[PDB]
Formats: C-alpha cells, structure tokens, sequence
C-alpha cells in the first residue's frame, strides 16, 4: 500500500523512459514544421467540428496542446517563453532540447551517469556559445548592409509562413518599421492596423503613427499644436454625441472608443481613409520615430496570422538594432558550434567525451531535419557540410532553393546572435533539467 | 532503411479518404451521370446526380475529405460550374502521388512540381481557347442558352438566358469591366402565371407587403435603414409599471403614443420619407400604435426584410445600417422617384421602387409560374445563365467539352514533362495522367469504352486540336466544335488552380493534432 | 467488528515487507543526496508542477499510504528544526541499516537485539565525533568565518550564483533578533517573502514588518519618522460596518442632513488623530476621498485595507496594540518605529510598507526578489538551512568535516569497538559500520564516479596517510581533504543525524504487526 | 563525400571497440580507459595504450608492450575484407539436403 | 563490429556499396598510420632481441603458461634466434613429456 | 531524368549512367560499349517472355487425394 488510489510512483527504471518519452514526444511532434519546406499539421479539438485548423507554426502547435506529462510540460512552457520573449526559435528549442535527450537515453543505456552527461553539456555549451561569438558580424556603419542584413533576416523570420509567398513587400514593411525606428526598440510605437480587403500585397504604411479607430460622428480633419490628454481629449470609453458638441464647440478633438494598448501606445507616441474606414494620423509628434503597418487581407483570419508572424519579425528586427551581431543560418551555425564540441571533445576526461559527442549530433540533427521536411538527401548534405566547416569554410550551409551547399552570405540568409544564443542556452537548461530529475511523483488528483 | 517513424500513414489516411469522396461523386459527371441515392435519417429518399448536393448531404467527418467539400463550395461561388469535375480531379491527382510517395519523391517536391503543371497548364488552355466579344450579345445568348439545354431546364432557356444577358450588360459595361457581383442582381419569384411573364425593373423589386399601412405610394423618398424596434417603452431588467387609477392607465397610453412618436419626430426632421425596418422576431419590431404615426408623417412600412435583402439595397441606394435613432441622420439616406406597391395576377403584392437616382448598377427580375417548382427551376437556371456569363466577363473565351481540354493538357504536359529535369517530369507526367480520369469517366457514362476513348483522342488532339471530345448526345466521339457543346475557360482554369492548391494542402500535412 | 476483509501481516515476512516499504523511501532519496543530487518531478493535486532536490520537501509532497512510511516522514518534522538541510542523511542512513538488517534476520537474530547494537554503535560513533571535531569562534563572538559557512550552504541551491550576499544578512538577522551569547534564536521572529521581478542580489533586510499594503492615498507623507503609529480596526471616518453600509437616502432632505453628521464624523475623527498624538494610522479598511482630502491638510499618513494576520504582526514588530477603536486610543496603544516608507517595485503597483526601525530590533523580515516565483519559493528555503547552519554553530561552534569525512571515520572506530562486544549484537556493530558508508558513497555516485573505489581510497587515506578524516571531492574539485575545501558540517548535526536515524530504526524494529480494518 | 562520412566513422568506432573489450573482460571502466587514449592520440602521445596489469594508461613503449606489425596489418585486412563479403550479400538460396 | 554498425547503417537508408566505398578508403588511412607509427630496428640488435621477449610475453598471454610466462619468454626468442631462416617450424621440435614444472624446460 | 533530359536538351546524342563513379557520363569516353545483337536479344527475348506469361490463365495440376 504505498501508492494506490490516484497516488502513483514513477521508479528510477520508468521514470528515465517516461521523463524521456514524454519530452522527446513533444519533438518529434513539431519538428517536420522546422525550415520553410515545413510540413501542415491538422488541430482538431474532441468533441467539436469547428476547432479545425491547419498550420506549419512550431509555436502554434505547442501553445494549444494539452500536456498532462510533467517533464514535457516543462519543455513546452520553456518554448512558449521563446516565443513570447524572442519571436523566433521556438521550434529550434524544442527540437534541439529533444534530440539532446534522445541522445542522452542512449547514454545512460551506456551506464554513464546523468550528471556525467550534465558536465560535458556545460563545457560543450561554452565552447559552442564562443564560435558563435567569433564567427558573429557586426555592422557599425555601412548602413546600407546593416539594412540588407534586415532584410534578409526578416525573410528568415517569414520563412514557413502565411506571408511567405509575398515575404518580398513585409520584408520592406517589417524593415522601414525597424529603421525608422533608430533607437529604443520598443514594439509598442509599432502599431498594425488591420482591415478586409485587398491582398496580401495591397498593405500600406504610414510612419506618423496611423491608428485603427473612428472617432465622433462630425470631427475636425485636422488640428493644430493639439494638445494630448488621455483617460485633444482620449477615453476608453464612448463619448455620447452630447459632450461632442460641447468638445466640438472648444474645438477639442473628441477620440472615443480607445483600446488598452491605445493608451499605452499613444502616451509615448489628421483624418486618413485606408479600406473604407476614418483612421487617426499623427505628425511632428514628440520622439516622431514612432510608424504604423497597414495590413490587408480578405477576412480576420488573414489579419490575425499576420500579424502574429509580422510582430515575430519586429521581435527579432528590434532585438537586432539593440545588438547588431548577425551569424548565418542554414545549418551553417548549428554545424559551426558543432565543431568546436568534436574539437573539445580532444581535451577532454574520458566520460565527457562521449557525453559531449552527443551535443554536437544534437546540432547536427537540425539541419538533418531541415533538410528530411524539404525532401533532400540529408544524409549528403548534412555531411558535406562537415567536411566544408572541418577545413575552414565557415560560411557553408543548406540552401533550399536549389537543395545543394552555398556560401549563405552570397546566397543572403543570416539570423541573429542573440537568438541563436538563447536558442543554444534554452535548449540546454531544458535538457538540463530532465536529466537532474529521476522519480516523477503524482499524489491522489482530487 | 528501417522507418521507425512512420507519419506517411497520415498520407495515406488522407488520401484514401479524398479519393473516396472522388470515387463516388465520379459516376454522377455529364449529363448521362448515373443517378444516386441518398436517405436522410429521418426515413426520406430522394434521387439526384448534382454532385454540390451529393456533397452537403454525405455527412463529411474526415478532414482531408472536408477540403474537398469546401473546395467544390469554391468553385461555385467563383465558376458556378464545374463542381463535380473538380473533386474527381483532386481525387485522381492524390491517387496518383499515391504511386509518387512509394518511389520516395517528398510531398514538398511534388507540390512544387504541380505548380509547374498548372503554371504550363493554365498557358496550354488559353492559347487553344476561342476569344469572343462581350458586348456582342449574340454569343452570349447561344452560349447559356445551349448550355442551358445540358442543364434541367431545355424549353424554357431562350426566355430566361437572354433576361440575364441584359440585367448584366445593363450593369455591367460591357467589354470595359472585368468583375461582376452577381448580388447586384435580384431574382424575385412568386406562384401563378408562366414563365414568359418576366419583367427585368431598373430599380428594386421585394416581396413583403407594406400593411396594414395606408400610404401605399410615396414620391420623392429619402429611404433610410434603422435597425433598432419602434415601439412602447421596454426595459430588459426587472421593471414595474405603476398604474394609481383609470386615468395613470390611460395616462399611460397617452405616454407610450409619446415614445413612440418621439422617435418618429426625429426621424421626420431629417426628411426621411422610407424607413427600411431590418425583420426581428425577438421582439415587436413594430407595434399597431407606430403604423397610425407613420401614417401621418406619409412613411411607407417596410418590415421584415431580409439582411441579404437588405444587402441589395445596401449598394442599390447607398443607405447604411443604424443601430440607434439617436445617430440617425440624413446622410445615411438613400433615394427614389416613385415608391409603390403593385399587385398584379400572378406577380404578387411586391413592392417595386423605381428611379434610384444614386450611384450604383443594380437591377432585379420578377418572375411568373404555376407551381413552385416551375418558379423554382426559373431562378436556379438564371443563377447557371448569370455565373456562366460571368465566366465569360472575367475570361472572355470559350473552350470545347467532353475532356477535351483535359486531353490537350494531358498531351502537351507529356511532352513538357521530357524536357524538365529532376523529379518534376515524374511529378509532372503523374499531374498529367490524372486529367484523363475526366474524359474517361465521360466515356464510361456513355458508354463507351473509357480507354478506347481517350486513346482515340489522345491521337486526333496529337493531329488536330481540342475540337475533338466525347459527344454523349450521339454516343461516340464527334468534332465538339459543330455540336456547340462549349464552356468558358474559367471552369477549366479555376478547376486546376483550386484542385491543385488543394492537393498541394493536402501533401503538405504531415499529422493532425487533436486539441482541447 | 469489521474483521472481515480485514488487512494483517504478521511474522518475520511483515519485519522484511516493513523493510522493504522504508527501503523504498531510502533509495528514492539517496539520489538527491549532495550538491549534485538528482532532482524530483512533484505533480501537484490540483495540476501544478515544481522540480527540487530538497530532502524535506520531498517527504512532505510524498503521498505515502502505507504506515512504515508515513513514520519516516514524521521524522522530518523533527530533524528539519535542528538540522535542516541534510533530511536525507538520517532517511539514507535509517534505510541503510534497515537493508543490513536484513541479513542479521536470516542468521536467526531477534530484531529487538538489532536495535540493542545499533543504540550502542551509535554512542560509539557520536563519541568519535566529539573528538575529532574541530571549533570556528571558540571563546569569541566573530563574524568573519561565520559568514563563509553560510555560503557554501546556499551553492548547493538555485540560488548560488548571489549566494555571498546573503550570507552577511543572515549572521545580522540571527544576531539581531537574539545574542550569540543568549544562544536562543527563534524561527517564529524570523519571516521571509519576496516578489517577482529584479534579482536575487537585490535581498534586503528589513528590521520590522514587511506587508504588502499601501498607503491610503499617493499624496500622504512618504516618510514617517517620528514612532507614532496609531493600528485601529476602523478608519478615521464615519464608522461603517465590515460587509455594506447600505445607506437610505429617500430625497435631499435626508442627504444634507447625514452629510452634516457624516461630515462632523469626518472632522472629529480625522482631528482626534493629533489629539492622541499619532502620526501614521494604520486601519484595516480604506479611508474615503472625504478623509484622504482631510488627512492631507493635516499630514496624517494613513494605510489601507491591511489584512488580518497584517494586523497582528504590526502589533507585535512596533510594540503596539490592535486598538479596536478609536475611543480605546492612549498613549500606550502607539506603536514605535524609526522610519516608514513606501517602497514600489518597478512599474508594479504593489507598494509595500516598510517598517524601519533604525537600530537593532528583535524581529526582522527577509524581502527577496527574482525573475521567478518558483526560484523565489526555494530561495525562501536556502536561508531555512542557513538559518540552522547558524543557529546550530551559535549553539555549538564546534563542528565536523563533511562531505562524507566524519562518517568513514567513524566506521572504522564501530569495527574496532565491535570486537569488544561479544554478544550477537556485534553482527549489528558491523552493520552499522557499512550502514554509514552509504551516505558518501552515495556521494561519490550522485557525482558519477565509483563508489566502493572512491569509498575504499578515502578509508586507506584516512587509516594510511593521516590521522584527520577526508572527505569525497563530489564537485570534481582539486582533491580530497574537505578542510581544504572549506565543507564543514554541524557536530549537533551528524549527532542528531545518527540519534533521529537509530531512533527511526528501533521504532521500525519492535514493530512486528500492522492491523486496519477494511471497507465492509 | 558526404555518405561517405559516416561509413568511415563506423570503421573506426569498430577499431575503438577492441580496446573497449579488452577494458571490460579486466573489469576496469572501459569507457574512461578508451575515451582517454582518444582524447590522448588525438593530440600527440602517439604511444599510449591500455595497462592491464595496473589497470590505468601508460606508455607501451616504457612499459614494454609492442606486437608485430605483420600481425596487425592482416588482422585489419581479414577483418575488413571479410565483413566487405558479408555486407555484400543480400540473398541467401539454401538447397535441399542430400 | 564492423557488421553490427553496417546494421545500424543499413537502417539509416544507406546502401552496402556505398559504406564498402568508405571502408576501401579507411583501410588506407589506417594502413599509412601503422607505417608512421610502426618502428623497426636496422641497428641496435640488443634492442630487437628485447622486442621479441615482449612478442612472446604478448603472444603467450591468456595461456597455461602465465605462471612460469617470464621463462618461455627466452626458450621462444631463443629458438627463432637459432633458425635465421624461413618460418618453417618443421627444423623446430617439439617435445611432450610430464614431470617437473614449467620453468624445468630445456632446449 | 537527369540523362534522360541530356539525351534531348544538352545534346542528341545517348548518354548512360555513370555508375562505377567515374568524371561524368557519356560513357563513350567512359569506353563501356555493349553489343547490337546484345540489346536486340535483350528486349526481344524479355518481350518473348512477357507475351508467353501474358497468354497464360490457368495452371492447373492434381492434388494427391
């Protein structure tokens, strides 16, 4: 009678299968999504017809899952902070942070201890964290490539999405958001207007702050030296047509109807008909920066998974300002930092070495799978690029275009240090955390 | 290879349940399509071969085969025709990757190579089709007319086709304009009288009546749409009346004709002489003491109107929705010469309302029968009349039937396959022996031989053109082009631009994920 | 009655299914043992999930129906006050004997003369840790090496990448709240809380109360330093009841007239405030525009909607009184206080008020701060251990060399002293010496080495090469000789370690029958 | 090239087996012994080997160790030319029995 | 174990003529690196007569003759020191009586 | 596809597979060169066979009782 009526006990023999099982579940789940020849995925909740939807989000999938398993739960909410905090690599993370344990059931299979495997984890971290930081390229000046860099890492972050067919016109969008920006990289002077109609290709952009609100019902087209007081005169609330006449009679422009965001927004931030609607557009305001992108599409759904992937962009384009650190992407990082833990692993003690052989497969299993969803050979892709990346060549990587290697700086593609950081560090402290853990314990649910 | 990790079983789930939906919508293609039989739960039968209603009453669970379900919807709303031979292509397409998916080709290598196919194929339907005149509407009526004649309705064609052909060049420029909204134009239909009797009005025609209001005639009106209900003082939350005697009951009274007139005063300061009451069953959407008041201010009752009715008149007039009396104003106002409300024999009390005078390019179609039925046929043959013209006016060409343009594509896309490189001559020769599953299946109805068929065609479109196709009326192959047996480009084009998008969709999934 | 469908298990089977029911528990938490000890999975009842490595917060989340374990986890109840952070020693250690047991069992040994030897091993061994134990502040009341213990402590959690900070705090709380000298430190004066946001290096001491309340307007007085505080059950306002006032108002006749006596309400109360002479006057409901526009023409800082137990510690931190109204008022009812501020967090609002004191106090609350509720929640148990880690060297400064030292060491003089027992329970001396190897030669496993090679090497070392004992290097430092090292454990401790053990191992032992009556 | 790759790593991760076997038949930790001789002979120290006898790593030639080199080169021929006839096979015919 | 990871290889959708090709090539690697490492002795015949003590002591280990190993050490690099010929043991005999130990054996 | 498309695009005239992993194709310049009565009995013999499978439906042969 030691654990029965709901009260359950994973031992140390089943609980490294079900901590294991459980995340490597969530892995093999969503990493088909991973690269822009990611696979669909059907999501249909039990019960009911009209929760169908398809998707290729890697973050997406995750967020309306249900995870009853503690040590996937675990891996789950370590993506949703990626993509919430960052915009980008939440399939990464949980795809890397699975293969590390897929790999490391292997291990203890060989006897080898989890702590053993935790300490060449640390050290292969460091040395894959510092090839990074080497291979990193910085643009101080030469705007112009600092803006191209942009550019091609907005395409990045488009890639495998609903606007990646005209990723060529949100590049400019997501971009000019950025560079008129030039300072603090707060998302919140970066409205998105959304309104029907139109293609993907028809949005519009206004750097004056435009606003997706009508006000009053007979307003002034334009006021000068205004005045902004929020609660020019703003409210949440909807102001009667009784106070608008008298607002209207001191000349005082009476905006109604403001959202939350419209408070937070328009503290630190004329008439405009952009899809049938009376918009709000600033001018000369104080820390002018500020701007608005214009989507337009034919329903909400349109709009939504616009702006859900645009903002991804704006995540990572602002974080590229605050740091302008940018490493290539395609496999060509994931293989770098991959070959310095294969050099450490030569000065090293006997166990880690094993231990960090396996990090470096890990990495390696990221361009493998990018490689598996777009239907090329990974197994000659993947290790050709082994032998570009062991004798110099630091630039190689997988190019989906024509499916061979390419120099990734000729062919254009390039993503943030910061996030191929957290990516690497996310990716480690989860793992990190499953194998510290040997005994899942349930008590009776009530 | 081991393949531990086997997701391509959710291809083959998918498939299968496509192809199903395929399988049995593929019989009812052509007008010699062989009859089905559906039964409703409730214990009635009921015999049909239009493949969009086989398709709404099968009850679709799967959601690869739902794909197909909403994309013969597609066609529709685009097209109008072409329903059936869509979902019979997709189906021949996924069963053809099917054999694809065992070489070891990738779903995303084959997505990408049927766009190759449509890119080309879409080029090889355009150069062989016949360009025609839009404002010659000669072409216009022959074309739905004989068309009409492959549809239920083959006497009565020469009467509705061409009361089509003029409600769209009426508001439609003719061979200037390049979109047509098929709602700008209304179809009224009501019992008694015969077919011949159709009047095409320039302005709007209903079918409620206006009683029990007394004006029945308002020149010169400024018709305006308010939603909120007209009616006594009601209040949601928990009230009481209070009545001390007779007279606060009858004082009461005196105060509810207030309320209601009160409103009515502010709607008399703006001119509006029309008032468009949206129909709510909720509540009173308009009391007996409002028709008296109305009746003073000379307002026509307009009531129970539906949204999509009101839609019409949306854009007919220019009038916009109003939700409160307080934010109603003048500039929401529509307009009119003359409003009335005719009764006639058989045409009903409708209310036709002339001279618009707004922008906008609208008309609507009364129309005369015995039976319901026979109004009914009149009006399901106009939409097929206004959607294969509207074909017409987007693709201003015409194309042969009987699966002659899947031949021609078929042909041409063999020998395009042999000077592409990679896995998209397999992927492209595949797209390719999937069209002859249309032609086939028209050959098997009938009854011909469905290879002999094909294989015979496939020879005169190597030496001729796409006027060679399968003639059902005589039951053989036959030049098409002298049987004027034609259908416009856009049915073919959009066939393969949703089929294929479909498919590629469908290719793309690698599993499904059950939420909660 | 109910005997029928009754639960039994009698005999030498029940003593062996007792052991194998604590042996469970044992080398679930032998894992766990060590900085490097592998965590645990907890799934909480109502869907929550947490990950720690904590002796003590294991046995309490584990839901164990059977009766041997739920005995061992009674156990942590008292060690966690004495010892606090090694709980996993003494259960390590009670299932190690209980395993050894059961090869005296087979020989045909009674378990009552098992325990007899183990009472006697463990006097042997708790006599060696007297003499081979070593003092920090013998004979002087220093801070300096006081401060270092407690920093290896708090490594061993989440926490240890701002573990030097909160060493210091931790000798000023313990010291502040009672003298070295009086050698009677309290946990109950003692309180910890935290907020999310900032980090770990921004841990404070506050010397007073600590409550998550704010004043009763942002216009009130940020600085309270006069020790004046008024603590009413009721503002200073009309007095309104605890749920809804519900107040009939039928037309204006009535509205000037209670205006009227709810305006003199508002004066006399508001005014009655210097009267008394308070300055802050904390009150357990808010305070109404009325009075927040009174209060500030008079600068009377005042604190709203404080809770219940909030009430009570205000009391007792600033030597006040929970006045239960204003008429009860005096002199005597005024808390004492050197200073009150307003302290926000950011851009929350949650604005807690701060009671300083300005000197020494004899209650002091500990405020931490992190990125994560979770790591604040362990956080909140690193200082638990180090406030026993320094409770336990205030009242004994002598102490013994850890990481495993003090327990080979006292393994060998229970081998030797077993020869001179001649009596069956020598086979139990001999049990209780390997019994005691287990905890570092869990050690050595938790870290990923061989333990018996690592076991064996440390005893020759410490048999051969010196006369101090030597410890297992776990942390994969330079080598052994823990001194060096600078883990050095509590001799009241290991002391309790072996009693609490042996106690938990006899009480196990002279058990030999389980009876429960079953659903009839 | 790229395929080739990972043929050639299994070669020598066969090789690096020998010394794992001979490591656990002596019931030494056969994976420190082996993983230290690789991170060893990957930088110099082309001389290390496996010491049964004390049961650590040291140097063959002080110690004294050292086999024909005839031995060794037929042991890495017969071994890879006989594993080459076996991978090679893809379809077994078995005959009736006399 | 060169078979036991073909296996492994076989499973990953790789052909057995393509790792045959990888094999060919490794085996030159590992035939170049014997060459670098292997050391003969064209001087120094002391230092040779001492290396085939210790192909002896490497040659006879997991053998009967652990106990008495250091002695036939000698008799074997003796016996191949006398032939300075062809490897034809047939000139070398081989006898097989009882009694004595080990290290009584003569040549 | 590949060689198939050199056959049309690249030149007219017939290029094999480079199997053996030699420069390229065109095994012309590779010197593997195959015999015309070869390939003829090589098709021939295989039609042969398929026509003398394609006319058989029945297999018939007693079973022991």
């Amino acid at each position: 009678n030691i654990f029965k009526a709901g009260a359950d006990e994973e031992r140390a023999e089943t609980a490294r299968l079900t901590s294991f099982i459980g995340a490597i579940a969530i892995g093999d789940l969503v990493k088909s999504t991973l690269g822009p020849k990611g696979m669909d995925k059907i999501l249909l909740s039990s019960g009911r017809d009209a929760s169908l939807m398809v998707t290729n989000d890697g973050a997406t999938i995750l967020k309306n899952i249900g995870v009853d398993n503690p040590a996937a739960k675990v891996l789950v909410d370590m993506s949703r902070v990626q993509d919430d905090e960052v915009g980008d690599g939440t399939t990464s993370v949980t795809v890397l942070a699975a293969e590390l344990l897929r790999e490391a059931e292997s291990l203890i299979a060989k006897k080898i201890h989890p702590q053993t495997i935790i300490a060449g984890w640390r050290e292969a971290t460091k040395a894959a964290r510092e090839a990074l930081l080497s291979s990193a390229v910085d643009h101080g000046s030469d705007e112009v490539k600092f803006r191209q860099d942009l550019m091609n890492i907005a395409g990045t972050t488009l890639s495998s999405k609903l606007l990646t067919h005209h990723k060529d016109h949100f590049t400019k969008l997501a971009v000019e958001a950025v560079l008129r920006l030039k300072g603090s990289g707060n998302l919140e002077a970066i409205h998105i207007i959304k309104k029907l109609g139109g293609s993907l290709a028809d949005s519009y952009l206004d750097e004056g702050f435009l606003l997706d609100k009508k006000i009053g019902v007979n307003q002034p087209k334009r006021i000068e030296n205004a005045k902004i007081l929020i609660a020019c005169f703003i409210n949440r609330q909807l102001i009667y047509n009784y106070p608008e006449q008298l607002f209207g009679a001191a000349g005082v422009m009476a905006i109604e109807h403001a959202d939350f965001a419209g408070v937070e927004r328009l503290a630190l931030v004329e008439e405009v008909m952009i899809g049938e609607d009376k918009l709000i557009h600033f001018s000369g305001v104080a820390l002018g920066e500020a701007c608005t992108i214009v989507l337009r599409g034919a329903t909400q759904q349109i709009l939504d998974e616009a702006e859900r992937s645009l903002h991804d962009a704006l995540c990572v384009l602002a974080q590229t300002v605050k740091d302008s650190r940018t490493v290539y992407g395609g496999g060509c990082s994931e293989m770098l930092m991959a070959h310095a833990v294969t050099q450490l692993a030569n000065r090293t003690p006997g166990k880690e070495a094993v231990a960090m052989e396996s990090y470096a497969k890990a990495l390696r299993m990221l361009p493998t799978i990018i490689a598996d969803n777009a239907g090329y050979d990974s197994a000659d892709l993947v290790a050709q690029l082994r032998a570009a990346h062991s004798e110099g060549n630091t630039t190689a990587g997988l190019d989906m275009r024509e499916g061979t290697i390419g120099d990734m700086a000729i062919l254009g593609i390039t993503e943030s240090f910061q996030v191929k950081r957290q990516v690497l560090l996310s990716a480690a402290e989860a793992a990190e955390v499953i194998l510290r853990v040997d005994n899942i314990i349930k008590a009776a649910p009530r | 290879y081991q393949d531990r990790d086997k997701p391509a079983q959710i291809r083959f789930s998918n498939i299968s349940a496509a192809k199903a939906v395929a399988d049995a919508i593929r019989t009812s293609l052509g007008p010699k399509g062989m009859d089905k039989m559906i039964q409703d739960g409730k214990g009635d039968v009921t015999i049909t071969n239009d493949g969009a209603t086989i398709l709404k009453q099968m009850q679709v669970l799967h959601p690869a085969a739902r794909m197909l379900v909403e994309l013969s919807k597609a066609q529709d709303i685009e097209a109008g025709d072409g329903t059936t031979s869509v979902v019979i292509i997709a189906g021949s397409l996924l069963d053809s990757c099917t054999k694809l998916l065992q070489k070891g080709i990738h779903p995303t290598i084959i997505s990408e190579s049927f766009q190759k196919a449509l890119e080309k194929g879409i080029e090889i339907l355009t150069d062989m089709s016949r360009p025609v005149e839009l404002s010659d509407r000669e072409t216009l009526l022959n074309s739905a007319t004989t068309s009409l004649n492959s549809k239920v309705v083959s006497q009565y064609s020469s009467l509705l086709s061409p009361m089509s052909v003029n409600a769209v060049m009426k508001v439609i420029d003719p061979a200037t304009a390049t979109s047509v909204d098929l709602r700008d134009i209304k179809i009224v239909k009501k019992l008694g009288g015969t077919i011949d009797d159709c009047e095409l009005v320039e302005g709007l025609v209903l079918t409620q009546k206006v009683s029990n209001s007394g004006i029945t005639r308002v020149e010169k009106a400024k018709i305006g749409l308010i939603q909120f209900c007209l009616s006594a003082p009601k209040t949601d939350m928990d009230n009481q009346i209070v009545v001390s005697d007779y007279a606060q009951m009858d004082r009461v009274l005196r105060e509810e004709r207030a309320y209601i007139l009160n409103l009515v005063k502010q709607i008399k300061k703006t001119g509006c002489n029309v008032l468009l009451i949206q129909k709510s069953i909720l509540r009173d959407a308009l009391s007996d003491l409002a028709l008296h008041f109305l009746n003073k201010m000379k307002i026509m009752v307009i009531k129970d109107i539906e949204r999509e009715d009101i839609e019409f008149i949306c854009k007919t007039i220019g009038t916009k929705p109003v939700a409160h009396i307080d934010q109603f104003t003048a500039d929401m106002l529509g307009s009119a010469e003359l409003a009335e409300e005719v009764n006639l024999n058989g045409s009903g009390k409708l209310l036709k309302i002339t001279g618009c005078a707004s922008p906008g390019k609208t008309v609507t179609i009364v129309v005369r029968g015995s039976n319901k039925l026979v109004i009914e046929e009149a009006e399901r043959s106009i939409h097929d009349a206004l959607c294969v013209i509207r074909c017409l006016v987007k693709k201003r060409a015409l194309i042969a039937g009987g699966g002659a343009p899947e031949i021609e594509l078929a042909l041409r896309l063999t020998e395009y396959s042999r000077t592409l490189s990679g896995m998209e001559s397999y992927c492209v020769r595949a797209f390719a022996d999937a069209m002859e599953v249309i032609p086939s299946t028209l050959a098997e109805n009938a009854g011909l031989n469905p290879i002999s068929t094909v294989t015979e065609l496939r020879n005169r479109h190597a030496q001729g053109e796409k006027t060679a196709g399968i003639n059902v009326r005589k039951g053989g192959i036959s030049n098409i082009l002298e049987e004027l047996v034609v259908q416009p480009l856009l049915v073919s084009v959009s066939a393969l631009t949703l089929a294929t998008e479909t498919v590629r969709s469908i290719l793309k999934i690698d599993d499904v994920v059950n939420t909660r | 009655k109910d005997q029928d469908r009754k639960s039994r298990l009698m005999g030498l089977e029940a003593l062996k299914s007792h052991i194998m029911a604590a042996k469970a528990v044992a080398n679930t938490m032998r894992t766990s043992l060590g900085p490097n000890g592998l965590d645990k999975m907890m799934v909480d009842k109502d869907g929550d999930v947490t990950v720690t490595n904590d002796g003590a917060t294991i046995l309490s989340m584990m839901d164990v129906d059977h009766q041997i374990a739920k005995l061992m986890v009674e156990l942590s109840k008292s060690q966690d006050d004495e010892i606090g952070d090694g709980t996993t020693g003494v259960v390590v250690l009670a299932g190690a004997l209980l395993e050894e047991a059961e090869q005296l069992l087979d020989r045909g040994i009674h378990p009552i003369r098992i325990a007899d030897g183990y009472e006697q091993a463990a006097r042997v061994a708790i006599e060696h840790l007297d003499k081979i134990s070593d003092s920090v502040l013998v004979d002087i009341k220093d801070t300096e090496p006081l401060i270092q213990t407690a920093k290896t402590t708090l490594g061993s959690k989440v926490v240890n990448s701002c573990h030097r900070q909160m060493a210091e705090i931790a000798v000023n709380a313990v010291l502040t709240v009672a003298d070295m000298e009086r050698r009677d430190v309290d946990f109950e004066l003692i309180k910890v809380e935290g907020k999310v946001g900032g980090r770990l290096e921004d841990t404070k001491l506050i010397k007073g109360v600590i409550v998550d309340k704010d004043f009763s307007h942002p216009q009130m007085p940020k600085k309270v330093e006069d020790a004046k505080i008024a603590i009413l059950t009721c503002p200073f306002e009309p007095p309104k009841p605890k749920t809804k006032h519900k107040l009939d108002v039928t037309s204006v006749e009535d509205y000037k007239a209670l205006q009227k006596y709810e305006k003199e309400k508002f004066e006399e109360m508001i005014q009655q405030i210097k009267e008394t002479g308070a300055n802050l006057a904390i009150c357990q409901w808010g305070f109404d525009d009325e009075a927040n526009h009174l209060l500030l023409q008079n600068n009377l800082p005042a604190v709203r909607w404080v809770g219940g137990p909030e009430i009570e510690l205000i009391a007792i931190a600033t030597g006040g009184r929970i006045v239960p109204r204003f008429s009860e008022l005096t002199a005597e009812k005024l808390g004492f206080a050197g200073l009150v501020q307003e302290i926000s967090f950011g851009t929350t609002k949650d604005k807690m008020l701060v009671i300083e004191q300005c000197k020494n106090s004899r209650a002091v609350t500990i405020f931490i701060r992190g990125g994560n509720k979770m790591i604040i929640e362990e956080a909140k148990r690193s200082l638990h251990d180090a406030l026993c880690v320094i409770r336990n060297l205030i009242r004994d400064n002598r102490v013994v060399y850890g990481g495993g030292a003090a327990e080979i060491s006292c393994a060998l003089a229970v081998s030797q002293e077993a020869d001179k027992c001649p009596t069956l329970e020598q086979y139990a001396m001999r049990a209780f010496a390997d019994a005691l190897e287990v905890i570092p030669m869990a050690l050595s496993e938790n870290s990923g080495m061989n333990p018996i090679q690592t076991m064996t090497e440390v005893r020759a070392r410490q048999v051969k090469e010196m006369n101090p004992a030597l410890g297992i290097d776990c942390l994969h430092k330079g080598t052994n000789d823990m001194k060096q090292q600078h883990v050095i454990e509590t001799l009241i401790g290991k002391k309790q370690q072996i009693s609490l053990a042996t106690q938990m191992v006899r009480m196990i032992l002279k058990i030999d029958d389980i009876r429960k009556p079953g659903e009839s």
